[PDB]
């Protein structure tokens, strides 16, 4: 049957639009990050703190679609 | 297709990339190598003058 | 001749190949399934230009004289200038390899990326006409084989470096613990690692083969469809374009070479 | 065949949009937290907690999506 | 059967084009507040109020595209 | 069977589309509004009468393709 | 017959399209349009005449877009 | 029959992106002369002269992709 | 039959394309023409002959799209 | 047969995503090579020089795009 | 037969969609770290390390995205 | 025949995709490359060998695909 | 295309011609340009 090959694809689609996302979120916010530790380079730890902080929210998201892509792909079909 | 038809336009291709490579690519090329042994005459001359 | 446009295209695209079952050249409408057919065109030309670019280094390295040089020593005292400020400004260590394996790497991938601006017809009609056989492409790196095996090579130096500089620590350390730090990430950090260490190579030769091979592909297309009045205007501005990509192409695998093998040393 | 696959394709496509809707919107947001507190560095108090007002509304309207993804996969599915 | 499966299609695709639209124009719109915020921290409650006023013209359009998707799956499908 | 389906579907796409390009134009329009209230806060009451304004006609071209939606889905059936 | 719904379909997308294109386009023209104002609030008619002389020329070319997916809709259906 | 599905459904698609392409770049070429406007009055006719210098060639593509999508519409089907 | 159906949707989608393409990029270099010749009006030939020479590259690749577009649904129709 | 539509199908999506590409990519480093000839105006040549050499990288990818896309369109059937 | 070739098309969605996130993400990054640098020389070495420390991050999804594309055109084809 | 024409459009999304992704992540790093060599000349061989270590990660990850897509069109045929 | 054991033999001749060209090749031209160098630094010294 097709089924098995519309898991992979449902998966492929929900795992690649995850990794746009993580990846251009993460760059965004670790670009104005950057600029922040040019200006203030004694400042590089508390940045670097709150960048940690912040980072966990803009993963969360695209962690979830990239598990679940994993269980569509490896334990579903 | 007339496979001497392509000789022939290739032929006339590279003549005139040759002539652009001559006029554009050679001079600043040589111009490079006689700066260098320009700066080099002028760096043994100074230097064994002094 | 019968050349359909399309058939002349497709076997400008074919290789000339050695069945070492046998020692017979592969011919290009029947491919034998083995992976001992080795490409003999990219070789020759390959080796050819490797000795070639020993050759004129040698003949200079033994005569230089630091008095004023001569004209074709200064063209040679600029190319060691280039690689060795490079390789000074990206690279701090005290090893004795990177400095030619750099030169080794600029200078043959672009006397390699060189041959692909000769007309695409020239060589290939000298080995089918002249010497008989049944095929000839004469551009090395347009070939994926040749390409990665310079970037096999310089994986293989990756590992050597990361290894002896840091060991039974660093290595197993930089593996495990990196990015995410906690143990409990040991599992993502290890896939991640090795996936960007994998990265490093493949890239380095699927960048060089894939600008390459459609660099010839465009020579190949504009010869093959187009009629001989008209082949030179769309054929001059590709050819002009490609000079400034032959030599984009050989410093960017120099110096990646030179940045991957300093970031795994120090 | 189709009742499964199409159902796991609509998961996809609504995780998908929302991992690049939430991590997008946050990673903006996040830039501006950053250079904010890279130019007030007595004031990251403050202006985190500004940010986790407006991150709630942000992250609010792709929760909506994720959740019912969920449904959709698990529950429909 | 295909017609009700597909629904569930029409409002995955309703809902994550409106949460993408939603995510994004809120996390631009809360971006400038924060900015605001860094350079006037005496000003905070005003501008906060204004970026009230403007996120509910914000969601007013996607969240009418929310609610048609989820009419969509509970009362069509 | 189908083409009340695709009826559905083509409401889907088109009022997806159209909840994108409000939000987005709002919350682009609303930063640069955010912006001018936090350098001259004794200027907002006329700054906040332009962007009504500017705003109005951001919105109007996504708000008749929102109502040819609705047409669509309730109407055409 | 498939015709009706197929150009249901392809007004849906010919609308949606011109719906991102003329929000996001004026929203982008407004914001410059409202930090000018805040910048030289004694210019805002001048401003404002400009603004609308542009504001023609973004929505020319979806207005026509509108009006003949419209017109598909409406009367080729 | 289908020719006349297919043949409005590509005009839509190429008069849709070609709304897209030029509302977006007149869009960010007028917000930069309006900010020209507002940092320098008395030069606007100078400034407008070479505005629609540079909006003929932003529209010179599009505008094919228009004439296009009319002659596939009113001429092919 | 189908293949003349299908070759003016691969004209329309490949023109579509080549016109966001061309008329955003010339819109981006363009906004940055304009702000340098209002900073400073003296330079606008010198700003302009650049701009010619630049947005010669930008339109060099859209219009080998537009020119097989063009070939595909005139010549193979 | 269906092979030669879907083929020049194949092309098409080649060709307008390299038109995207080169196009973009070119606009965003042209405009910031034109500021920086405003910027600079005696370092015209210096800049225009970095700018040809960035400028072979950006155009090589969609180049590679371009000649694989000719090769399906004419040369593989 | 067709899960085969279904599988090859699902490979080109994954690893398509993380070559855009990773090329993207890094290029944000890396500009803000290539403006830094060119601003503050002296602490190329400092912003450098910090650049590396963020670039880990941008990587890691794209990293899962590109290998399981590799294992599903490669082990299951 | 049929399998090979589906393995044609699996590549196009391959090359497609990551043409973008690599011409405008070169793009958006060369234009900061530009502006930093505007701002200090002097410093425009130190951030030339910046960039082309930047520019070695940010198309490592579109090469992948580009690579793959020239195997799958020439070797899976 | 078709993965050969042409990677080998290309394996092969890449490390003996970075074994001839580091022994051979480079050692003795930047022996000579360095030694240029120097007598120019000692020319500066002069002054």
């Amino acid at each position: 049957n097709l089924n098995m090959d519309l898991l992979y694809m449902a998966a492929a689609v929900m795992m690649g639009l995850a990794a746009i996302g993580a990846a251009i979120g993460i760059g965004i916010l670790g670009g104005k990050f950057l600029e922040g530790a040019a200006r203030q380079p004694d400042l590089i730890p508390l940045l670097r703190t709150q960048f940690f902080i912040v980072m966990g929210l803009v993963d969360a998201i695209p962690m979830i679609a990239v598990g679940l892509g994993l269980y569509v792909m490896f334990a579903v079909a | 297709m007339n496979l001497n038809a392509t000789i022939l336009g290739q032929a006339i291709a590279f003549v005139l990339f040759v002539l652009f490579c001559m006029k554009y690519v050679w001079p600043p090329l040589m111009a490079a190598i006689e700066k260098r042994q320009k700066e080099i005459a002028d760096g043994l001359a100074s230097a064994e003058r002094a | 001749e019968n050349m359909t446009p399309q058939d002349y295209i497709g076997h400008h695209l074919n290789n000339l190949q050695l069945d070492l079952r046998t020692f017979s050249l592969v011919d290009p409408q029947n491919p034998p399934a083995t992976f001992w057919t080795i490409n003999i065109d990219s070789m020759f030309f390959s080796v050819v230009l490797g000795l070639l670019f020993l050759v004129l280094f040698r003949s200079v390295a033994k005569k230089a004289t630091s008095g004023v040089p001569g004209k074709f020593q200064t063209a040679i005292e600029l190319v060691i200038g280039f690689v060795n400020g490079s390789v000074k400004d990206m690279y701090h260590g005290k090893s004795k390899l990177i400095a030619p394996l750099a030169l080794t790497i600029f200078v043959w991938v672009f006397l390699m990326n060189l041959m692909d601006l000769l007309p695409i017809d020239l060589l290939p009609y000298i080995a089918e006409h002249v010497l008989g056989l049944p095929a000839l492409r004469v551009v090395p790196s347009a070939d994926v084989n040749v390409t990665l095996s310079m970037a096999l090579g310089v994986f293989i130096l990756i590992l050597f470096y990361s290894i002896k500089m840091k060991g039974i620590g660093g290595f197993t350390k930089e593996l495990t613990l990196q990015p995410f730090n906690h143990w409990a990430f040991i599992p993502v950090n290890l896939i991640l690692e090795g996936v960007s260490l994998l990265s490093k190579p493949v890239s380095l030769g699927l960048r060089l083969f894939g600008n390459m091979y459609a660099g010839e592909l465009i020579f190949i297309l504009i010869a093959g469809l187009l009629p001989w009045w008209s082949q030179w205007i769309l054929n001059v501005p590709w050819a002009i374009f490609h000079i400034l990509i032959i030599t984009l192409q050989a410093f960017i695998f120099m110096v990646l070479t030179i940045v991957y093998l300093s970031m795994a040393s120090e």
